[PDB]
C-alpha cells in the first residue's frame, strides 16, 4: 500500500516529462498529458542549496564569534543515465527540447504517492558504448515545488 | 538634531590630517604651529548593508539632512559623541540586500 | 462582453490609497485578448475603481509608488459571473 | 493566394492599444513568401487592423514603444482558411 | 547556357520587399564557375528580380539593408531544368 | 512623452552629491546652504543584456531621444517616478546576448 | 545509567528542533516544547574551529620563530541523513524552515545523559533513490554551549 | 535483426573516416568511399554541453531563487584507443591528417544499424610498450547530426 | 569606393555619444538642443584575427585608404549600411596568426 | 617474423642514443654508429599534443555551436627506468649529455621492425634504494619523425 | 649602412598612425586630406632573449648607431626592406640569459 509515515524501497521512481499548455503545479498527480521515461538505469536529483551573507556588526554586542545569515537559494543539477534508445519518441523529444533548448517543466514519481515537479533545461547528453547507455542532465531554474507542499 | 543609530559594518576607515604651518628652510629648524584650536577633524568611511525594505527609509533619512545639516553620531566603542555631516554616499543594489558606501566629515557645532 | 468591476481600494487602516495602478497582466489568450497585453487604470482620490473586463484568464497586478508590483493573484473570468468588486475575484475559490 | 485579416485589439481593461506594431517573421520557406522575412504594419488611432496574409506558417511579434518584443505565438494559414481575425488563428487547436 | 530565373519576391504580408540584395554563393566547381564566388543582384522597388544563373549548386543568401544573410537554402541547376522563380528550386524536391 | 519598461540587470549602481554651500571659518562654524531649492539629483549606472533580436529595437528608442529628451523611467522598487535623460551609451556584442552600459541621469521638469 | 566518566557508545543520540519561544538556552534538559526527528541515518556535528592572526614583531628579543594568536573563532556546519517522511510533520516543518529561512536552534542528546544546543540556518537538502533518505545540512551562527558549560 | 525498440549490448561498433569530398551528412548509411578502422581497442564518444548565461533582474517576481538559461552549446572530446597498425593505410592517413591538421568528418555505427557522424580534427596521439596501442583524441567543430536527427 | 567583406571577431564595442548643447542653471531647468542633424556618429573597435599568409593583403587595404578616404561597410546585424574611416590600426604577430584591434569611426559622404 | 599489419606483443624495445655528427633522419635503420641502453624497466614515450584556436565568428549562419582550430602542435615528455648501473658508458654518456645540457636525438626501437625518432633534452634523474633504479625523463623539441612517415 | 640579422622573440607589436588632415563642418563635411606625401610611418615593439655572452656584441652594436645613425632592417615575413633607428633599449640581466625590450621607428632616407 503507498502511503507515507514508513520507508520506501524505491522500486518504480518513474519519471514524466510535459508536452502541453497549462500550470505544470496546478494538479501534478494526474498523467493524462506527460510522456514517461522508459528504462532508466540510475538518478541522481538535484539538492537545493543557498547563499551565505555577511551579517557582523561592529557595535554587535557579542564579538568573537562569525555571524552569518541565509540568502538567494538555489535549484541544483539534476542526472539520470537510461539505455540509449532512438526509436521511442521519448528520447526524440528529449534531444528535440535540448537542440531548441527552451525551459520545460519535469517530474518524478515515487512508489510512496508523491510527486516532484521542476523546471529547468538540459546541458548534457553523455553515451557509453558498453551496453549502450546515454547520460543526460539537466539545470533547474526558478523554484521547485517540493512534494512536502502537496501533502498539507 | 536627530542621530544615527544605524550598525556599521567592519572595514569602517579612519582617517586624520591636523593643520599645521609648516614653513621649510635651509637645514631643518622648521618651525611648527599649531594652527587653529581645533585642527584636526576625523574623516569616517562608512560601510552598510541592509535589506532592500528599509533601504528607502534610509534614503530618506539621508536626503532630509542633505549636505548642510548636522547630526550626532557615535563612531563604534569610541569615547566622543562628534557631530558630523555627509556629502557622498552611494549604494549598490543588486537582488535581496543593498549596500551603502558613505562618507562622514566631522564637523564641531 | 465585458464584465464591470467597480469598487473602492483601501488600505489596512480603513483609509484609501492613493498614487495607485492596477493593471491585468493577460497570461493565456483569449477570444478577443492577446497574450502579454497589460491595461493600466489609476483609481481616483477616494480609491474609487471601474473597469470593463473581458473574459478569460488575468493576473492581477498592484503597482504603487513605494512596495515594488504586488501580486495579489491570479483571476478568471468565465461566462457566467456578475459584475462586482476585484476583492471577490482575488478571494473567489479557483 | 492570400487570406484576409481583421479585427481589432484590445487589453484586459477593454481600451485599445496606441502606438503598437504587428510583425509577422516566416519561420518555414514557401512557394511565394521566403524564410526569415518579416512584414509589419502599425494600426490605427482605434486600434483596427485589417492585412492579406498570405499560406504558410509564421510567428506572430507585437511590439509597443518601450516594451520589449512580445512573441505572441505561432499561426498557420492553410488554403482551407476563412477570414478572420488575428486571435482566432493563435486560439486555433493546433 | 545561362537559365533565366525571374520573378517578384514579397514578404508575408503580400507587400514587394525593397532595399534587397540577393547573393549567389557557389559550392563546388562547375563547368564555367569557380568555387567561393559570389554574385549579387538587386530588386528594383516593385520586388521584380531577373537573372541569368549558370547551372551547379549554389547557396541563397538574402539581406534587407541590416537583414543577415538568410540561408534559404541550396539550389542545384542541372541540364533538364526549365526557367521559373528562384523560390520553386527552394520548395523543388532535392 | 514615451516610458522605460526594460528590465535591467542586478548590479545597478546610484551615485548622490548634493550640491551645498560650503565655506569654512576660523575654527569651525563652517556654513553651510542647501544651494538649489532641488538640489539632490541622483544619477545610476544601468546595465542590461538582450538578445541580439531586439538590440536593434532598443537601440532605435535610445536614438529617438538623443541626447536631448526626458523619459519618464520608475527605478526598481523606489517610489516616485522620475524622469531622467542620457547621452552615453555602449554595448559589448559577443555571440547572441548584446549587454548595454548606460547612465542615467535624473533631471527636473 | 546515564552518568559521565565512563565513555559512553551512543546509540541512542535523539535529534531535537525548537518550535516556541523563549530562550533555549534556559533549561534544554526539558524536552516540553520541542520536536523529535526520527530515524537519522548518519550524523556529523559542527566543528568549531577558530582563525589565526599575526603576532611578529620587530623589536622581538626571539627571532626565526614565528608567532601567531588566536581569534574570531567560529561554529561549524552540522549534517545529517534520515528517512524520507514526508507524512511525519517533522520534515514538514524543516522544509518550511527552509523556504522562508530564518534562524533556528535545536539540539543533540545523548545517552551519556546531557544535551547540545546550536542554532543557526539549513543550507542544502539532498536526496537519494535507492532507500530513499534526505540528506540535510545546517550552519551555525552565533556561539554555541557546549555541553560542558551545563555540567559546571 | 537490427533495429531500436529494444536495447543492444554494442559489439561491433565500427569506426569510420571520410576519405571523399562530397556531404557526409547527405547520406552517411553510404559506405561506398568512407575508410574503416580495424581493432579498436576502447572507446570514448563526445560529450555534447552548453554554457549558461544569467537571466535574475530587479523587477522580477520571484526572488531568492536564481534563474539562468542555456547558450552556445558545444560539442565533446572523442577518443579511442587501437591496435598500433603502422602498415595498413588507415592509420598512416589519420596521422597525416594529424600532421597537415585541417577539419576532417568521421562516422561511427552501431549493431542497432543508425550511425553518428562528428566532424572535427585530432589533437592527441598516444602510444603504450606492452602489448602497443595508440591512443587518438580529436576535438569536434560545429554542429554534429545525431542519430536521433535521421531518425524521423 | 571599396567595400570590407573581412569578418569581425566577437568583442566588438558599439559606443556612441551623441552631440547636444548644454547649459545649467541652479535647480536645472536646463534647454537642450538636438545640435546639428546628424549628431550621433557610432565608434566601432573592430577586432580580427587572420593567419600571417594573407596577413599583408589586408595591411596593403588599410594602406590604400590611408586615413582620408571612406569606404562602405556593414556591421554585423543593424539595419543600416554606413561608411567608415579607420586611423588607428594595429597588428600583434606571434606565431601563426596574427590579431588586429583596429578602430572604425563612422562619417558622413 | 617481424613485419607490420599485424599486433606486436613489444618484448624487445630497444633504446638508442645519438653519438656521431651527421643527419639522424638520414637513416635510422642502421645502428652503426648509436649505443643501446640496457635493461630498462618500463617506458613511456611522449605524446604528441596540439592546442586550440578559437574560431567563432559574428556573421557565420552557425550560431550557438563553437568553432575551434588546430595550431602549434607541440612534442611531449619521454620518460623510462632502467637498473641503475654506472659502470657501463651508456649511462654515463647520459649524465655527462644532462650536465653539458644539449639538445639531442635519439631512437625507439620495435619487434615490429620500424623506429621512431626523436630528439630533446633531458630534465631529470631519479633514484630508489631498493632494487637501484635510476629514472629519466626528457622534453623534446621540434619536429619528430614518426614510424609511419618511414613506412611510405 | 649596416643591417639586423638578429632574431625576434614572437609577440612583436605593430603600431601604425597616418597623419591626416581633419576638419569638421555643421553636418558632417568633413574635409580630409593625407598631409605629407608618406604620411604613415609604423613603428615596431621588439623583444629578443639572448645568453650573456653575446649580450656584450648586441649592446656594441646598437651602441656604434647611438640615436641618430639608421640601419636597414626587414621585417619577418614583410615584402618591405626598410631601414629604421631607435633611441630607447633595456635589458633584464638574469644570470642566464639577458631579454631586450626595444622599439624601432621606421624612418625614410
Amino acid at each position: 500500500v503507498p502511503n507515507p509515515t514508513m520507508p520506501v524501497k524505491g522500486a518504480g521512481t518513474t519519471l514524466w516529462v510535459y508536452k502541453g499548455s497549462g500550470d505544470p503545479y496546478a494538479n501534478p498527480l494526474s498523467d493524462v498529458d506527460w510522456s514517461r521515461l522508459a528504462k532508466v538505469k540510475d538518478l541522481t536529483p538535484g539538492e537545493l542549496t543557498a547563499e551565505s551573507y555577511d551579517d557582523s556588526y561592529l557595535d554587535d554586542e557579542d564579538a568573537d564569534w562569525t555571524a552569518t545569515g541565509q540568502g538567494q537559494k538555489s535549484a541544483g543539477d539534476t542526472s539520470f543515465t537510461l539505455a540509449w534508445m532512438p526509436g521511442e519518441q521519448g528520447q526524440q523529444a528529449l534531444l528535440a527540447w535540448f537542440n531548441e533548448g527552451d525551459t520545460r517543466a519535469y517530474k518524478i514519481r515515487f512508489p510512496n504517492g508523491t510527486v516532484d515537479v521542476f523546471r529547468g533545461w538540459v546541458s548534457s547528453i553523455g553515451k557509453a558504448v558498453t551496453v549502450i547507455t546515454r547520460t543526460v542532465k539537466v539545470t533547474n531554474v526558478g523554484r521547485p515545488s517540493m512534494a512536502e507542499d502537496r501533502s498539507t | 538634531m536627530k542621530t544615527f543609530r544605524w550598525k556599521v559594518k567592519p572595514g569602517m576607515d579612519v582617517a586624520s590630517v591636523p593643520s599645521v604651518r609648516k614653513v621649510r628652510f635651509g637645514d631643518g629648524y622648521s618651525q611648527r604651529a599649531p594652527a587653529g584650536l581645533n585642527a584636526n577633524l576625523k574623516t569616517y568611511s562608512v560601510t552598510l548593508s541592509v535589506p532592500r525594505e528599509e533601504a528607502t527609509v534610509l534614503e530618506s533619512f539621508l536626503e532630509e539632512h542633505g549636505g548642510w545639516k548636522s547630526f550626532l553620531w557615535t563612531p563604534p566603542y569610541e569615547w566622543r559623541q562628534i557631530k558630523v555631516t555627509c556629502a557622498k554616499w552611494s549604494s549598490r543594489v543588486s537582488m535581496l540586500r543593498v549596500e551603502f558606501s558613505a562618507e562622514f566629515e566631522q564637523v564641531v557645532n | 462582453m465585458a464584465v464591470k468591476i467597480s469598487g473602492v481600494l483601501k488600505d489596512g487602516t480603513g483609509k484609501p490609497v492613493q498614487n495607485c495602478t492596477i493593471q491585468l497582466k493577460a497570461r493565456r489568450n483569449s477570444t478577443t485578448v492577446v497574450v502579454n497585453t497589460v491595461g493600466s487604470e489609476n483609481p481616483d482620490e477616494a480609491g474609487r475603481y471601474s473597469m470593463d473586463v473581458e473574459y478569460g484568464q488575468y493576473s492581477v497586478i498592484l503597482q504603487v509608488d513605494g512596495f515594488p508590483p504586488s501580486h495579489a493573484g491570479t483571476i478568471t473570468v468565465y461566462e457566467d459571473s456578475q459584475p462586482g468588486t476585484l476583492n471577490d475575484f482575488l478571494c473567489a475559490m479557483t
